[PDB]
């Protein structure tokens, strides 16, 4: 779905801003 | 008046945070998440266009819209960045709802977010250092300062 | 968990405010007061040095310090700018208390502020348009934008 | 007092940032 594709894009940017020790 | 106490606590929390202090642990989490959300939305906008510009919602389909997004966001994993994405998505969905004169949905979205946090993100959060670790990783506007340096 | 709901409401309140919306009337008051306090502290710093740098407080004299300042601030009048000054003073007194390892005083100062608001500023506020008028005058970072233009 | 003088200075800046319709 269109909103499903938003979720995928959120995950992509979420992985970009993800931080680790 | 309890309203006057809440105004005082808000203001004092803000001013403490500007000095690297915190009113409470919860206040420190709130501020780090606000900062992480701003940075998330900036990065998202640059790669994919503003998060609000792509959302579809009507009162009759509001939960469907929420879950279609959140289910894909976490389909193949939870991590701190995706948790930030989840908050930013909820904020954008609320802004879009108000833009479209669907203010009734703001309260519903807030409830759906809190329930999803309680049921589906809290288990991961408690296994990965809790919100204290989020503050260690994201406090002091850390995600934005990382990009600013590069 | 009520903590998860509070985090959600904080974040959504912030993101709504960035778009000129508000979670609630109280949220709009909070944001306008945060903005007015930042501007107040900037103006105060330029004219008189930072507000924290001039404060004296010990636990044994903390109320004396609070009332000595607040009594003079309002000795010859109440107005919205002096109400902002009162909040900024409380914030500075809390920051100074934490700097000096007197964290116990933060909760006391917050209580003294709320009581002073309830007893001595609320009557004036209710006669002068209430906090809704404050938001009309100070919302959208209005005091800072005034100085920026001049 | 010293803190009294802070109160006076707060009033001065408060009057500066005071806004009217």
């Amino acid at each position: 779905s269109t909103m499903g594709q938003v979720g995928r894009q959120l995950a992509i940017i979420g992985d970009d801003i993800n931080r680790r020790y | 008046s309890q309203s006057n106490r809440e105004l005082v606590v808000d203001f004092l929390s803000y001013k403490l945070s500007q000095k690297g202090y915190s009113w409470s642990q919860m206040a420190a989490v709130k501020q780090a998440l606000r900062e992480a959300g701003d940075e998330f939305e900036l990065r998202y906008r640059r790669a994919f266009s503003d998060l609000t510009s792509q959302l579809h919602i009507t009162p009759g389909t509001a939960y469907q819209s929420f879950e279609q997004v959140v289910n894909e966001l976490f389909r193949d994993g939870v991590n701190w960045g995706r948790i930030v994405a989840f908050f930013s998505f909820g904020g954008a969905l609320c802004v879009e709802s108000v833009d479209k004169e669907m203010q009734v949905l703001v309260s519903r979205i807030a409830s759906w977010m809190a329930t999803y946090l309680n049921d589906h993100l809290e288990p991961w959060i408690q296994e990965n250092g809790g919100w204290d670790t989020f503050v260690e990783l994201y406090g002091n506007n850390a995600a934005a300062e990382s990009r600013k340096g590069q």
